[PDB]
């Protein structure tokens, strides 16, 4: 059975890195700063995509059911949509941070605060908790309460083309787009001509290597289940899986994207290497 | 110039009174040094910390 | 010096209203809380409000919440005391009071002149107490007055909220000495603090002809400050 | 040529200097201190946290009592905390916002503060007005005023940028007597306990110790490459320490007239901010610039107990009188105070 | 609470201190410093005076507010001591104004002034305590340099000029050439400009420097440069 090998591996890891990262903020000064609360939000909702979420799908990939049971079924699948979806916000946090950082003076009106940084965290993790209801909701989606599939355990609205429209608009796509608008917007303010025709190719290699992960980790995901939304004839499990896992590559991605690219972080990680 | 012959002057007589002076061996003055430590080592509460019922600190 | 003028000392009939002013010149008024203190004819001084710096909090005696009102005007440094529907209970001398309190403070230091407003047609607190109510004295001995408490006022954290304030004939009240031990600013070397617990001592020797009044224990640990009867000095 | 014959004799005087503190050099500290007890492993944890201040806190000073802290800070403002309870004191706004240096007199009474306007001012705190105001503005520095400590109710010492120093008396407002000498700026002070003498580091690695009534200069240590910027004594005053940017500070003897033993780290490159001693003079309590503080034993010279607790670096800090607590304070704008 | 009486009033007392406190850090974090450098007697105070007017050994302070923030000039350095160890005040400032007499060619004790100043830019434009914070350069009274190139050719001081005699954009662009050269090998963005008394733009371009320099640190804080 090599796919348990590879992919417990990939949780193995995830933990690891974002822990790593974690215990390199939480531990050493220097980098207790304000882009840093960003970066550790980032990496916390990633530790729990790869501690409460991954184990999970391996049971799927290892199993033939969700043995597990349905209170089970409805806590994972909370976790994941939670996790998952604080991820996607922090990335956007921390990229609508960035573009207000290169477009404007200065966060003028006292702005870069911590406390301020520290209440954006906790707006953004609050907007995605809020998808704990609709899991729980199963008095909105009448048509399949009675309905339990033994291939998945069966999210509970997965034939809602309207509300998953819904969710992909106002989750995944507008943020996405946002990202590249506010990641332009940082490109085309980079490019002063007054470091000399450097910065420029230094700056699209950053920020096209983010917004390119971001996208092609995050897109084949979200775009498949509006598929779903109305093909049956998909056979959508296998597909689903496979996406989901693409969709928590970029969990254990990240701490070697955002984080590593800030202070280099090259003491902090040669000295607390061994956790 | 005599600004300089005024400094130098001042210098000697700061070296001078430098010299007469009653130097104690290092042997001496670390001994007593250590021995003041020792006398007083049990009156330190960032050395010998305090119960909690007389620490203003909690 | 700092002065502290109080006017409004109108002559009512029953159950009227007034108005209290006490106009501060020669301090920040604005730092400084402000209490205002009562002194009916022949009995001693009563507390009878106190409002805090910037108005954030505000008390009274039970013997008159919710019939008077304070105010602060920190621009023009006034201190207000509104009077609605007085007892002939209230005829009385009225002395505002400063206050300032902090690690090392000296609350009580200076008292307004007073205002007379003659009108004419309680319990879980603690009480004080004057063994005596007054002393023989040939000028030149040492003698001390001794005030006990139904609580002591020995807080858990060390201090011992008692203040001793002295009234020479015609004059207000001044602080003798605070916190028990501590003697206030101008107050001559004579006087000292003894005790403890529920028996605090005010000791004086060598005691001067100028030093005859009236002496008065203050506690502080409650907002119901309640002041002892306190004990005339005389000359013999 | 009498310049030449001076620096001539100046030169066989320096030889002699040497070879008398040769001579008295039968041992060193550490070959007398290696057979006495370790003080182990002891860690302080932060009791309070005094916050309030916007900007970096440059310097702080125990009052005598040890519960009082006035602190000073790139804000334009001292701040007198009660460290028991957190509970600010008093509040002072400055007439110049660039203060470097802070004191608190030893009764009580006032607050000594200065900076970049070359100005020590002289808060007065114990008024009739219930507000702190200057009752003495101390000028007659040319240069930048660095650390002023008190002597009493009206005798202060000042270390400027002219590389002097001075005893002001507050009440006249003139110094009485200046301590010249230096080559370098005057970047520290320290007073000894019983205020007969105080002494004074510059900006040229010399420390030098002053008399406060002859005026002077009675002895120099040298040994130091880079800027001594803090001193504190032994408690006994008969010894000396120092901290300088050579990433080491070092104790000196009052009475042998020399270095006596060092501190340091290899892998610390980075300064030292200040230094104080516990009561016990055991401790050589000092920061540092990786943001840390370290607690050297100061007999044994071995300990790496660090009080690490802030986000920047510790600027200033020192023990309470009576030794219960040390305090930090970082340019994080935080003042923890240790125990 | 178990806090006694007095206790709580001084607790009150210090909530109204920290009220004293936020209500004054609601304008002091959101202040840059500037230091404000020159030597030779140029008139670097006349000239923020000069901006103040413009549009609204001693320190002198002048606040400026742009844009809906908050620029404070600080004007040192009339002092002779060893600035070192008292720079260490600024050891992480904005910027780095420093203002030159473009008068100064050909002008001396007993050596012409530029040579002194500039050797006094190069020292703070290489100081290690600096190194974070751009600096930005004011070329002071212009009208004055065309008077003098009625008079007095560049090369007649600094033999190493070549030109026209009387070309003044020329002796603009060599002065201000002369003045970056000296950047070490670090690079540090040395910004620049001719002002005159009317030059109602100038101190836009303050802001504007500014701007540039926080961005600058952004984007070196990203590794973006
Ligand atoms: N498998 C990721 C679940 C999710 C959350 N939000 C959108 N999709």
């Amino acid at each position: 059975m090599p796919l348990v090998v590879v992919l417990s591996t990939i949780c193995l890891v995830t933990v690891g890195l974002n822990l790593l990262v974690l215990y390199a903020v939480r531990s050493e000064r220097k980098l207790h700063t304000v882009g840093n609360l960003y970066i550790v939000s980032l990496s916390v909702a990633d530790l729990i995509v790869g501690a409460v979420v991954m184990p999970m799908n391996i049971l799927y990939l290892l199993m033939s059911k969700w043995s597990l049971g349905r209170p089970l079924c409805l806590f994972w699948l909370s976790m994941d949509y939670v996790a998952s979806t604080a991820s996607i916000f922090s990335v956007f946090i921390l990229c609508i941070d960035r573009y207000r950082s290169v477009q404007q003076p200065l966060r003028y009106l006292k702005y870069r605060t911590k406390t301020r940084a520290s209440a954006t965290i906790l707006g953004a993790w609050f907007l995605s908790f809020l998808w704990v209801i609709p899991i729980l909701g199963w008095n909105h989606f009448m048509q399949q309460t009675s309905v339990r599939r033994e291939d998945k355990c069966e999210t509970d609205f997965y034939d809602v083309t309207w509300f998953k429209v819904m969710t992909a608009i106002i989750n995944f796509y507008l943020p996405t787009l946002l990202m590249l608008w506010f990641y332009a917007k940082i490109y085309k303010a980079v490019r002063q001509h007054c470091l000399h025709m450097n910065r420029e190719r230094k700056a699209a290699k950053q920020l096209g290597f983010i917004m390119a992960a971001f996208i092609l980790c995050w897109i084949p995901y979200f775009i498949f289940f509006m598929v779903i939304a109305f093909c049956k004839n998909c056979c959508n499990e296998h597909l689903h899986m496979f996406t989901i896992w693409l969709g928590y590559i970029n969990s254990t991605l990240n701490p070697l994207i955002y984080p590593l690219c800030n202070e280099n972080f090259k003491k902090t990680f040669k000295r607390i290497l061994h956790i | 110039n005599t600004a300089s012959i005024a400094q130098a002057r001042k210098l000697v007589e700061q070296l001078k009174m430098e010299a007469n002076i009653d130097r104690i061996k290092v042997s001496k003055a670390a001994a007593d040094l250590m021995a003041y430590c020792e006398a007083h080592a049990k009156e330190d509460p960032l050395l010998t910390p305090v119960p909690a019922s007389e620490n203003p600190f909690r | 010096d700092v002065q502290l003028v109080e006017s409004g000392g109108g002559l009512v009939q029953p159950g009227g209203s007034r108005k209290l002013s006490c106009s501060a010149s020669g301090f920040a008024f604005s730092s400084f809380g402000m209490h205002w203190v009562r002194q009916a004819p022949e009995k001693g001084l009563e507390w009878v409000a106190y409002i805090s710096s910037g108005s954030g909090t505000i008390y009274y005696a039970d013997t008159v919440k919710g019939r008077f009102t304070i105010s602060r005007d920190d621009p023009k440094n006034t201190l207000f005391l509104q009077m609605t529907s007085l007892r002939s209970e209230d005829t009385a001398m009225y002395y505002c009071v400063r206050s300032i309190y902090y690690y090392g403070s000296s609350p009580f230091d200076f008292w307004g002149q007073g205002t007379t407003l003659t009108v004419s047609s309680g319990g879980s607190d603690i009480v004080m107490t004057q063994a005596t109510s007054s002393v023989p004295v040939t000028p030149g001995e040492s003698v001390s007055i001794s005030c006990r408490s139904s609580k002591s006022l020995l807080h858990s954290n060390g201090n011992t909220y008692l203040y001793w304030f002295l009234q020479r004939p015609g004059q207000s009240p001044q602080l003798l000495i605070y916190r028990m031990s501590n003697l206030a600013s101008g107050v001559p070397d004579r006087f000292s603090g003894s005790g403890s617990g529920t028996a605090f001592t005010l000791t004086i020797s060598r005691l001067e002809a100028e030093d005859v009044g009236v002496y008065y224990c203050m506690q502080h640990l409650e907002y119901p400050l309640t002041f002892g009867a306190g004990t005339k000095l005389e000359l013999k | 040529s009498e310049l030449d014959q001076l620096r001539q004799e100046a030169e066989q005087l320096k030889n002699q200097i040497r070879d008398a503190r040769k001579a008295c050099a039968d041992a060193t500290l550490s070959q007398i201190t290696n057979n006495i007890d370790p003080v182990g492993r002891i860690q302080m944890r932060t009791r309070r946290t005094l916050r309030g201040h916007l900007a970096k806190i440059y310097a702080m000073h125990w009052g005598t009592d040890s519960r009082l802290l006035v602190s000073a800070s790139q804000d334009g403002k001292l701040i007198i905390w009660d460290s028991y309870t957190t509970n600010k004191v008093h509040a002072i706004p400055l007439r110049s916002s660039w203060v470097m240096t802070c004191a608190y007199a030893p009764s009580g009474n006032y607050v000594a503060c200065g900076g970049l306007d070359n100005i020590c001012s002289i808060y007065n705190l114990k008024t009739r007005e219930g507000n702190v105001r200057v009752s003495r503005e101390l000028a007659g520095h040319t240069g930048y005023l660095s650390c002023c400590r008190f002597l009493d109710d009206n005798q202060i010492v000042t270390s400027s940028g002219d590389t002097t120093c001075a005893l002001w008396d507050i009440e006249t407002g003139q110094q009485t007597t200046t301590f010249t000498g230096h080559t370098g700026d005057v970047m520290s002070l320290s007073l000894a306990p019983d205020t007969r003498l105080f002494v004074s580091g510059a900006c040229d690695a010399s420390a030098k110790l002053w008399d406060v009534r002859e005026g002077m200069c009675r002895q120099t240590f040298t040994g130091h490459e880079s800027d001594i910027n803090a001193i504190c004594f032994f408690p006994n005053g008969n010894a000396f320490a120092t901290g300088s940017d050579d990433a080491t500070c070092r104790l000196f003897d009052l009475r042998a007239d020399q270095e006596l033993m060092t501190y340091s780290h290899d892998n610390i490159i980075c300064g030292i901010t200040s230094v104080s001693f516990s009561k016990s003079g055991r401790l050589l309590l000092a920061g540092y610039d990786d943001f840390n503080c370290n607690v050297w034993d100061a007999l044994k010279a071995d300990r790496a107990g660090v009080l690490a607790g802030h986000d920047n670096r510790v600027s200033c800090l020192g023990v309470t009188d009576d030794g219960m607590a040390v305090a930090t304070g970082s340019w994080d704008s935080f003042l923890k105070i240790w125990n | 609470c178990t806090l006694s009486a007095e206790d709580k009033a001084a607790v009150e007392r210090s909530k109204m201190i920290d009220r004293n406190l936020r209500e004054d850090g609601e304008k002091a974090r959101r202040e840059l410093k500037l230091l404000l450098l020159g030597t030779g007697e140029s008139g670097k105070s006349t000239f923020i005076k000069q901006m103040r007017i413009i549009h609204g050994t001693g320190i002198i302070e002048y606040p400026f507010d742009l844009q809906s923030v908050i620029f404070r000039m600080v004007d040192v350095g009339g002092q002779r001591s060893e600035r070192r160890k008292w720079i260490h005040c600024f050891e992480n400032v904005t910027s780095i104004m420093f203002l030159v007499a473009l008068s100064e060619y050909d002008q001396v004790d007993n050596e012409n002034r530029m040579e002194e100043s500039k050797a006094l830019f190069r020292t703070i434009i290489t100081y290690p305590w600096f190194q974070n914070s751009s600096v930005i350069l004011f070329l002071n009274k212009k009208d004055l340099l065309e008077e003098k190139i009625m008079y007095s050719h560049l090369v007649d001081y600094f033999p190493e000029y070549d030109g026209p005699q009387r070309d003044a954009q020329a002796a603009r662009e060599f002065i201000l050439k002369m003045f970056v050269d000296l950047n070490p090998d670090s690079d540090k963005i040395l910004y620049s400009h001719f002002t005159c008394a009317t030059d109602t733009e100038n101190i836009r371009f303050v802001f504007a420097a500014v701007k540039d320099t926080i961005l600058q640190l952004n984007l070196k804080e990203y590794n973006l440069v």
